[PDB]
């Protein structure tokens, strides 16, 4: 939508010799639910299958410490985050009743890309509505 | 001559030049809109007027 | 553009080709090569085996059977 356009609008920028890609999606399309996110993993990165690592680290925090963090690297970052985000992926999502997951193992299939700094990748899931959102910020350099 | 003309000519024709020529010569230089997946969901504008 | 990607893996010959390296000479439309592939599985000749060599990527090599250590 225009929201969800404005906030991809915010996550993806460029400094001084970094470049930032990243934004978030919200798609209808805890046994089950180790599947259902390598699916995502591979429309994100057609290049990489992710029926490989199984036992992944889905590390389960909470999601305000996520937002947390996640607000802190904006603010390290010169962006001044703006905090109607919070809202607009709520209003699609409602993000208060709702479980967090992060793809973080030791090391991730990103560090063999060059120019590879650091990663921010964010899953947020649904039951209600089954919305999950696809946060990710990928900070290269050029 | 400054009855038909005036003194703001060079701001208001180049403004009328604009809306009236040079919209169409704008979308006439990029026209079609070409999906690259599924190469037949084609999108091109037949004209603009505003 | 399905000949194209068959000397490719010719090029590469005896082990196997990611997909991201297509684009190095290719650089085609990167949609067009991904359905390509998914048909060319179905045509029984090319096939997906795993990275001898660091992991976690896509590896298509035809039918040699042919990996190393």
């Amino acid at each position: 939508e225009l929201d969800i356009e404005r906030v991809n609008q915010t996550l993806n920028f460029e400094t001084n010799d970094c470049k930032i890609v990243g934004s978030c999606d919200i798609f209808t399309t805890s046994r089950k639910i180790f599947a259902y996110l390598i699916a995502i993993l591979n429309a994100s990165y057609p290049d990489h299958d992710f029926s490989s690592v199984e036992p992944t680290d889905f590390v389960k925090t909470s999601l305000k410490t996520f937002i947390s963090k996640f607000e802190n690297t904006l603010y390290s970052l010169g962006r001044q985050p703006e905090e109607w985000v919070w809202e607009v992926i709520n209003s699609h999502m409602t993000l208060s009743d709702c479980v967090l997951f992060q793809y973080s193992p030791s090391n991730s299939f990103l560090e063999d890309e060059p120019g590879y700094l650091w990663n921010l990748i964010g899953f947020l899931y649904n039951r209600k509505r089954k919305r999950v959102a696809y946060l990710y910020l990928i900070c290269s350099r050029l | 001559f400054l009855k038909v003309k005036g003194l703001v000519k060079q701001h208001l024709d180049s403004f009328n030049y604009f809306v009236d020529t040079d919209l169409k010569k704008i979308i006439k230089a990029n026209q079609l809109i070409l999906s690259d997946v599924d190469p037949e969901f084609y999108l091109k504008y037949v004209d603009i007027r505003v | 553009e399905e000949a194209l990607v068959y000397s490719y893996i010719e090029a590469s010959g005896r082990e196997g080709i990611w997909s991201k390296t297509i684009k190095a000479r290719t650089n085609l439309h990167q949609h067009v090569v991904l359905k390509c592939l998914k048909s060319l599985e179905s045509q029984r000749y090319v096939k997906s085996v795993k990275s001898v060599k660091f992991p976690t990527r896509k590896i298509y090599m035809l039918y040699s059977l042919q990996p190393s250590v």
